[PDB]
């Protein structure tokens, strides 16, 4: 049902896709770093909500 | 009164006819749901009113006189 | 600008504004229509410029009315009040700026408030408001009254002038960017900064002296002097039981700075996502759209005010003034409900008069899912109560939903204040105490959600199906306020957005009544009361903590809340203080019952009865040429709704206020 | 444009050149000739016909103040980009395409996607496209449900559906029934679940006897025979699934 | 007092005989009728006796039709 | 209309063409029809003017008397007087001791 | 001037109250249902109108309806 | 003398130049559960924005336009709106399940409000 090749201004699906990919890449690096740091120094990136 | 409830029934019927499994079995053609007519609803509300009013007293009289 | 066209000639025409009323007074329906359409400036004779003129001038006239009411409040406080006795000793003396005459034995209404004063105990918190503002003298109150009266006169003059200053070219009311910027930067930002200045310069010294016990004129005529490093709200004034007024002043300064910053970033265009709202910006440049949005905003703010005025104490001694806090909460909750249903109404009017937004094109799924969620919420939430009732009656408490039995723990209801253990007390009363949530709170909160969702369902259905529906496709042609489309198609009663509001008001009233009862009972049982002696206190609550044990059943609500706590109002006749409250209880019951007349009956019976009655008048030559008519269908609905809501609200008002007054005195 | 008399050499005091350009751009072209009464362009026309070169070159302070009050400033009118965005939005909606959004807290977010709102039948409200029902995943899932799966006999459909239904149905009575604390809680819950399966299967038999759906029927077969077979096998599968769940509960505590 | 009120009123209605006067009261005439209503007992008995009080039922609408025409 | 007597009231077509001063020495004023019943006409100034522009409304005793003759004011005044009379009777002779 | 002829009572007008006889199609539409059509290459359509041999619901109530009129009371001219 | 238009079944006419440009909504006829239809066909000199009786708005093509609805009431309301716009050539047809087309609204080619010869009470 999606129309990716629509020449309207309200067609920022490329923006949505790139946002997804960039956030996912950052989250990959972040989760690997969190796990490695927890395993090494017992630091799990404690949050102070 | 009836118009509000007829429109609500129309929306509910739309939901039933859009449901995946239910649509393929139930068309809605036979006994198509409808809101109660004006006189039917007058009578039903009167029956509820009368039943509540009459039947809420005997408990009170029994409790007080027993 | 031309004031020669304002003459009293039109005063006696009585219907000039509406063209449909040209054939003056052929029936009483004409009178009723005159009143109904008096303030519907859109459908009145004239032009859009005249509509804007009337809207703005009426807003200013209402502003003057509110200023007059505030000035009257100040005058009553100054001259017809025991504010002096209350200020010196708030606990002993109940607030009272209200005195009744001795006409027919009516002096019995006045009750003992002080040694030298007898009157009616007020519950508006005006004494606490004055104390917070630093008003401690009759001269100060008198000058506040004078300022309010001067503001009333100024607003009246402004309305009268603007009725002619604004011409057909006038467009300042369409400058939404300018309007919003001015309101955000000056009315809100500068206003908050100026009030923080007022607090710091006047209220802080006076309030500090009052807390100490100093009442010296020279002193009455060094910020953060007494406030420790404790977070605001985590430490209440030990001698007043309220947040430090210096903390309040700092709050207002910060809020004003934040508002100014928001306005300045908007001015600089720092906000970027204009497109996401551009559709609404284009669609909702309408009187009714803005009225609906503002009504909803103020309804939500009123509800937040109702919650915060009690949960977060900021006025001196209002925490221990139990009638005041209760009345404030209840009043603002009721206003929230009324303004929310108003927002629904004017959303419907905007849809009728203007093009709706595109979310109306999939209205069937929206209302269908709302119907389902309403049904499921009502079923589960109320059927838990019904299950508790049935099982407890059968004699199986172990099968009911309660803390001792099956328990529905509110896991998500988590603390955020991080307060220290214990409670805060002030002179034999519990100013602040944590509310402990359990199965009863879970059930009552889901009842709240159910009622809110059903009211929203009615309002949203009225809004979305205003233009047309499967039943009738020309509802737009029918308009906004029509009784029906006919007995056809099964019957098209109450298909109009007006009738959708007429039902949403019933549902809002039901929701707010349940909310009021929940707040009242929970506060009486688990928060308010006295204490009996590191020290540990046993807290004796007014309702004796019966909410958590009895609120789990509808019978418990009927017995421990209505019947048990109606002892004060029901037995108030002999007592001088609350005999008026008992009488108002009775009269509100009468009015509520009388509303059912109009809510159940129909136009035709009354029209035929009126004709039969008029036969005798004609026989005796009493011929009324304004021919009597039965009230229209919509008017009958409106009258029934008004009387119903007024009677219910009056019963609740008298009941709660009598209980609180007797318990606290 | 040059053909408009009142728009020629409008004095800067009455309205700035940039603001005039913005106002003309915002206003529809056809309205320039004789704008409607309640418009900034109408006010500008009315006052430029009376003031300017060759006409009244002075105005009272109050009259000028009111004129500047009721004429528009530059920031009040829409920009080129804003007008383009609004035009694109309206064009999309009229073409039958919806810039996808999901409601959020007291609002809705735009996901940046353009979907085809109108279905194959343009006038059919049943066919409006949505990811929930008309997406590839939803289509495949619903088509692969037992009620719909290809190459399945009615007995297979009913057996699978009943297995699922009974297996999950026994549990509520087992855990929250009156005898939930008694040693026979599991068996009583199994009995209640089997009763529920029987009741729903009886209802399905009534449905197939009254409405008689014929989508599962073989060619040259009695109407609703396939549906009745499916319902009977749903009853069988419900019994089996309830028994299996009860056996698992009993064996594994 | 009640007969005074009723008489006054009926007298205003008879004298005016107009919806416009019913809406915009002719205050002079209204006050005149209010003052005049003090002799209502004698005036009413005299009108009843002389036939100026009640009109025959054939001069007024009887009600809905209960039969075929 | 006596208010604008002696004023030079030019139509919008004659704006700037007529520059004759008024009786009060003010410049001519442009008159425009607005098609508003409340303000049928509006006047703009061609320059600084020294003229009387009353902001007070034109109210006639006849209009006030008609407004009070409106049935609402008549009956509200009647009812207010009646209620005041009953209240004062209750004040002066409480409890109906005479009866 | 109405071409429709009342079947029950020739003197009276047709219950339909129309003046132009109906137009039959070249080939009458056959019974169909909206279902999925797996594309054989991994694709799938949602609302595909596919032929259905008989009535979708063989209830007497459903099958008795012919659509000629409100009560199927229009004469042969209705078809 | 009156000629009944072909008016193909909506399920057959998936895309046509006649259909006006309209937004679409859930207020359209339920294709799964109903088969009877009503078609309204008119001719417009210009593209006038008009409101569909089923939900949102629409734009009528310059030339011939055709719309499908479920009820004669919807068709007649749209026809009244077109008459307000001074489009007097619109016709309404009822489409049976099998494709039979019955010319309905201008039953004899003259609008009912206008008196016509050959009409009997
Ligand atoms: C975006 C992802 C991300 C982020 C924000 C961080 C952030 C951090 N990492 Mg790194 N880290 C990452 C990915 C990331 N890491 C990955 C993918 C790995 C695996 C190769 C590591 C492995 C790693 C180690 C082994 C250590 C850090 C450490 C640190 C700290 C460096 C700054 C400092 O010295 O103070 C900081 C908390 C140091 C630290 O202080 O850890 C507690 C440290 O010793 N990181
Ligand atoms: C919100 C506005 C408001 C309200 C609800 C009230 C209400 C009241 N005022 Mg009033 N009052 C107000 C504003 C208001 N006031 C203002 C602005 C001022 C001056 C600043 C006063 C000054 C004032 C005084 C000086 C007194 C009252 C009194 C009263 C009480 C009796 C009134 C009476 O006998 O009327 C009588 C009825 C009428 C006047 C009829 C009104 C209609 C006709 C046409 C006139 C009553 C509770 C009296 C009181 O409390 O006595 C114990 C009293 O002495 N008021
Ligand atoms: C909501 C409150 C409000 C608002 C938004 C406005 C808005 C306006 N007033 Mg003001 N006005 C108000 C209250 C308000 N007024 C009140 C209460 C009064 C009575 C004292 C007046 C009396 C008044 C007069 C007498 C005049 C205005 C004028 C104006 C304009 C602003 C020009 C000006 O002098 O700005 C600076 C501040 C504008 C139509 C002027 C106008 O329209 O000039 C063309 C004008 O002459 N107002
Ligand atoms: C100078 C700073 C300052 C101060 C002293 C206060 C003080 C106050 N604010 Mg706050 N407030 C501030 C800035 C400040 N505010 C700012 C910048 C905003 C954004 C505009 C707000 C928005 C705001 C709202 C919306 C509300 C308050 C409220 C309050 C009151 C109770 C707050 C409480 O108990 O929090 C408890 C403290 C904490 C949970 C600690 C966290 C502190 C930060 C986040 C670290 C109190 C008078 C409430 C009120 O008026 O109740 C009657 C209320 O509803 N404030
Ligand atoms: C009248 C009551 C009301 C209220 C209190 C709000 C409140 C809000 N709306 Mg709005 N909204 C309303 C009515 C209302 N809306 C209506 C009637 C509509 C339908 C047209 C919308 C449509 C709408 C949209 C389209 C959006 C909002 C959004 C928002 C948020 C803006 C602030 C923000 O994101 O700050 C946080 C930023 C820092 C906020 C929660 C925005 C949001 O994120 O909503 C989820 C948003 O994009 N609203
Ligand atoms: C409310 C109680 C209730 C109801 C309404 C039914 C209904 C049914 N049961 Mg029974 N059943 C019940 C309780 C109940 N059961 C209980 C408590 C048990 C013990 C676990 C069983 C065990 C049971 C078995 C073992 C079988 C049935 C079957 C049936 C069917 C009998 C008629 C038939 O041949 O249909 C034809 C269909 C019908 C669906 C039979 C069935 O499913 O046949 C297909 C079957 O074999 N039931
Ligand atoms: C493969 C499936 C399966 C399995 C492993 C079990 C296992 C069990 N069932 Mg059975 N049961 C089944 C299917 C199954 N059931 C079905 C389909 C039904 C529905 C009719 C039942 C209904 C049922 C009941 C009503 C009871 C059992 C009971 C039992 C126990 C003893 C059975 C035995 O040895 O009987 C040997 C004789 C043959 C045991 C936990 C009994 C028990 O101990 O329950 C706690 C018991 O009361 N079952
Ligand atoms: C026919 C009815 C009636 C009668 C016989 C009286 C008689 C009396 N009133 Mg009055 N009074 C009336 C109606 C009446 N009143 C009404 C309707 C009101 C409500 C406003 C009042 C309110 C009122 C007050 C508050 C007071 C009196 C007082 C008095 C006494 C002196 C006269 C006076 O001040 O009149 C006043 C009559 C009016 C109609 C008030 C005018 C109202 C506005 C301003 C319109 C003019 C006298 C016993 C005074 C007195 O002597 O008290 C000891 C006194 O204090 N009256
Ligand atoms: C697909 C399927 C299915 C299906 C189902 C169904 C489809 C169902 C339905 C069902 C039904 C369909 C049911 C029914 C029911 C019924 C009822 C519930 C009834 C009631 C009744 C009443 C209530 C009545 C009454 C009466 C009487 C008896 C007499 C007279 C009077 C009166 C009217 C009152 C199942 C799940 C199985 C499984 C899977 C597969
Ligand atoms: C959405 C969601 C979800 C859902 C889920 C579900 C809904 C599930 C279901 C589940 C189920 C519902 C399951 C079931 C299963 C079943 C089974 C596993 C069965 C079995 C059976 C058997 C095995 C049987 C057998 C038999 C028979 C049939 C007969 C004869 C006898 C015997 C025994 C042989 C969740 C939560 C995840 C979360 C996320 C989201
Ligand atoms: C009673 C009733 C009537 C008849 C009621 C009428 C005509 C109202 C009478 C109006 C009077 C004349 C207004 C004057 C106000 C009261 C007489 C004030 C009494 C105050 C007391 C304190 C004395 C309807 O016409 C009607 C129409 C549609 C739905 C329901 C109903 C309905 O319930």
């Amino acid at each position: 049902i999606l129309l990716e090749d629509e020449d309207n201004y309200w067609n920022q699906f490329r923006k949505a896709e790139v946002q997804e990919l960039n956030n996912g890449r950052l989250a990959m690096m972040a989760i690997v770093g969190l796990i490695v740091q927890d395993i090494f120094f017992g630091d799990f990136g404690e949050v102070k909500v | 009164w009836r118009g509000y409830w007829q429109e609500l029934i129309d929306i509910i019927l739309y939901m039933h006819l859009k449901t995946p499994i239910l649509i393929d079995l139930w068309n809605g053609g036979v006994y198509t749901p409808l809101a109660l007519s004006i006189v039917q609803a007058r009578f039903i509300g009167l029956v509820h009113f009368t039943a509540g009013l009459i039947l809420t007293y005997p408990p009170f009289i029994i409790s007080t006189t027993s | 600008a031309i004031f020669r066209y304002v003459n009293a000639t039109l005063w006696s025409k009585a219907g000039h504004f509406n063209k449909a009323l040209s054939k003056g007074a052929k029936t009483t329906t004409w009178i009723w229509n005159l009143h109904a359409s008096a303030h519907d400036f859109d459908i009145q004779q004239g032009s859009a410029g005249l509509i804007a003129r009337k809207v703005f001038s009426s807003g200013l006239a209402h502003l003057s009315l509110v200023f007059f009411w505030l000035g009257g409040m100040h005058f009553h406080g100054a001259y017809l009040s025991n504010y002096s006795a209350w200020l010196k000793d708030p606990k002993s003396v109940a607030p009272s700026s209200h005195i009744a005459y001795s006409l027919v034995g009516q002096d019995i209404l006045n009750s003992y408030t002080s040694q030298y004063f007898s009157g009616i105990t007020i519950t508006s918190g005006f004494f606490q408001l004055y104390r917070s503002e630093g008003i401690v003298t009759q001269s100060q109150l008198k000058y506040a009254c004078a300022a309010s009266l001067i503001a009333t006169l100024i607003c009246l003059s402004g309305s009268y002038l603007h009725m002619q200053l604004m011409s057909k070219f006038t467009s300042f009311y369409k400058k939404f960017q300018s309007l919003s910027q001015s309101h955000l930067i000056i009315m809100f930002g500068f206003g908050s900064v100026s009030f923080s200045a007022h607090q710091i310069h006047e209220a802080l010294p006076i309030n500090s002296l009052l807390d100490s016990g100093i009442w010296d004129p020279q002193l009455f005529s060094a910020i953060l002097l007494g406030t420790p490093s404790a977070i605001t709200g985590k430490l209440l004034n030990p001698s007043t039981g309220s947040i430090f007024l210096s903390q309040v002043a700092a709050h207002h300064l910060a809020v004003g700075i934040v508002f100014i910053t928001l306005g300045l970033i908007k001015w600089c265009n720092l906000f970027f996502s204009r497109n996401a709202i551009l559709s609404l910006r284009l669609a909702y440049m309408d009187y009714h759209a803005q009225l609906s949005i503002n009504l909803a905003v103020w309804a939500s703010l009123s509800m937040v005010a109702a919650h915060h005025l009690t949960e977060i104490p900021v006025y001196p001694y209002e925490s221990t003034d139990y009638p005041t806090v209760l009345c404030l909460f209840v009043h603002h909750a009721c206003l929230s409900g009324f303004f929310t249903v108003a927002s629904g109404a004017h959303a419907s009017i905007f849809v009728i008069r203007q093009l709706p937004t595109s979310e109306i094109r999939h209205r069937d799924p929206i209302i269908g899912h709302l119907i389902w969620v309403c049904i499921a919420l009502g079923l589960h939430s109320f059927g838990l109560y019904c299950h508790n009732d049935t099982l407890e009656a059968l004699g199986r408490p172990e099968d009911t939903f309660c803390d001792n039995s099956i328990q529905l723990k509110p896991i998500f209801a988590k603390q955020f204040l991080g307060l220290q253990p214990g409670i805060e007390v002030l002179d034999g009363k519990i100013v602040r105490m944590t509310q402990e949530l359990g199965t009863a709170d879970f059930m009552v909160h889901h009842i709240h959600a159910f009622t809110i969702h059903v009211t929203l369902l009615i309002l949203l259905k009225g809004v979305l199906y205003a233009r047309n529906s499967r039943l009738v496709s020309d509802k737009l042609e029918l308009g906004f306020a029509y009784p029906c489309d006919g007995p056809g198609r099964g019957g098209t009663c109450q298909i109009s957005p007006w009738d959708h509001l007429f039902l949403a008001v019933f549902w809002m009233y039901n929701c707010l009544s349940v909310v009021i009862f929940h707040y009242f009972w929970k506060m009486q049982s688990d928060v308010w009361g006295s204490y009996v002696h590191h020290s540990s206190l046993t807290c004796s609550h007014y309702s004796q903590g019966d909410f958590s044990v009895n609120s789990i059943t509808i019978n418990g609500w009927l017995r421990n809340l209505l019947w048990s706590e109606a002892s004060q109002v029901i037995q108030s006749y002999a007592l001088p203080s609350i005999c008026s409250y008992g009488f108002i209880f009775l009269a509100a019951h009468f009015v509520w019952a009388f509303s059912l007349m109009f809510l159940f009956s129909g136009r035709a019976y009354w029209q035929e009865l009126i004709e039969s009655i008029l036969w005798s008048h004609h026989k005796l030559k009493i011929v009324p040429h304004i021919q009597p008519r039965a009230l229209s269908i919509s008017q009958g609905r409106a009258v029934g709704l008004t009387h119903y809501v007024l009677g219910g609200i009056g019963c609740t008002w008298a009941f709660i206020i009598s209980r609180m007054l007797v318990l606290t005195t | 444009i040059s053909k408009i008399a009142y728009l020629q050499d409008v004095p800067r005091t009455i309205l700035e050149a940039d603001v005039l350009e913005k106002l003309l751009m915002n206003t529809p072209r056809d309205q320039w000739e004789d704008p409607p009464e309640d418009t900034y362009l109408y006010t500008l026309k009315t006052f430029a016909e009376v003031y300017g070169p060759g006409k009244a070159t002075k105005m009272g302070w109050w009259d000028y103040f009111r004129l500047k009050l009721d004429l528009p400033p530059g920031f009040e009118l829409l920009d080129e980009d804003e007008m383009k965005v609004a035009a694109d939005y309206d064009k999309l909606m009229m073409e039958g395409k919806i810039p996808f959004a999901v409601p959020g807290p007291a609002g809705f977010w735009y996901t940046g996607a353009v979907i085809q709102w109108k279905g194959k039948e343009q006038f059919a409200g049943d066919q409006v496209q949505t990811l929930t029902e008309n997406g590839r995943f939803s289509k495949q899932f619903l088509a692969n449900l037992a009620f719909y799966r290809d190459g399945l006999k009615p007995w297979q459909r009913g057996l699978e559906i009943g297995m699922a239904h009974g297996y999950f149905l026994i549990g509520p009575f087992t855990s929250l029934g009156p005898l939930r604390n008694t040693p026979e809680a599991a068996t009583v819950g199994l009995l209640c679940g089997c009763a529920i399966v029987g009741l729903v299967s009886i209802g399905g038999l009534i449905f197939g006897s009254t409405i008689k759906p014929t989508r599962f029927d073989k060619e040259g077969d009695k109407p609703a025979s396939g549906f009745i077979e499916m319902i009977n096998w749903h009853a069988i599968g419900g019994l089996g699934g309830a028994g299996f769940a009860h056996a698992l509960i009993t064996v594994f505590g | 007092t009640a007969g005074w009120i009723g008489w006054a009123g009926r007298s205003y209605l008879i004298r005016t005989n107009d919806e416009t006067k019913e809406l915009n009261i002719d205050v002079p005439l209204a006050l005149t009728c209010m003052a005049s209503g003090f002799s209502w007992p004698v005036a009413a008995w005299q009108e009843i006796v002389n036939g100026e009080m009640a009109v025959p039922s054939s001069q007024i609408h009887p009600g809905g039709p209960y039969t075929q025409s | 209309d006596e208010r604008d007597e002696g004023l030079v009231l030019i139509t919008p077509e004659e704006s700037g063409k007529v520059v004759k001063r008024d009786v009060n020495n003010n410049p001519p004023r442009i008159v425009m029809k607005t098609n508003d019943w409340d303000q049928p006409e509006i006047q703009l100034s061609t320059g600084a003017s020294n003229q009387i522009n009353y902001i007070t409304p034109v109210v006639a005793s006849d209009d006030i008397k008609a407004w009070l003759s409106l049935n609402v004011n008549f009956f509200s005044i009647l009812a207010l007087l009646t209620v005041g009379g009953i209240i004062e009777i209750q004040r002066f002779f409480p409890d109906t001791l005479y009866w | 001037s109405s071409k429709w002829v009342n079947p029950e009572d020739p003197e009276m007008s047709h219950p339909s109250g129309l003046y132009v006889l109906p137009l039959k199609p070249a080939k009458p539409q056959e019974n169909y249902i909206y279902t999925w059509k797996k594309g054989e290459d991994g694709s799938i359509e949602d609302y595909v109108k596919t032929p259905f041999k008989g009535p979708e619901r063989a209830a007497d109530y459903y099958t008795q309806r012919k659509g000629n009129g409100a009560w199927d009371h229009w004469g042969p001219q209705g078809e | 003398e009156i000629v009944v238009e072909s008016i193909p079944r909506p399920e057959d006419l998936l895309e046509s130049p006649k259909f006006p440009m309209f937004e679409g909504s859930t207020g359209g006829y339920m294709s799964r559960s109903t088969r009877e239809r009503h078609a309204i066909t008119w001719t417009a000199k210009d593209q006038n924005k008009f409101e569909m009786p089923t939900g949102g708005f629409a734009i009528m093509n310059k030339g011939e336009n055709l719309c499908y609805f479920r009820k004669k009431e919807q068709c007649i309301s749209l026809g009244k709106q077109l008459r307000k716009m001074k489009i007097e050539n619109y016709k309404i047809y009822r489409l049976k399940k099998d494709g039979t087309v019955i010319f309905m609204h201008p039953a004899d080619g003259v609008f009912p409000e206008k008196v016509n010869k050959g009409r009997v009470q």
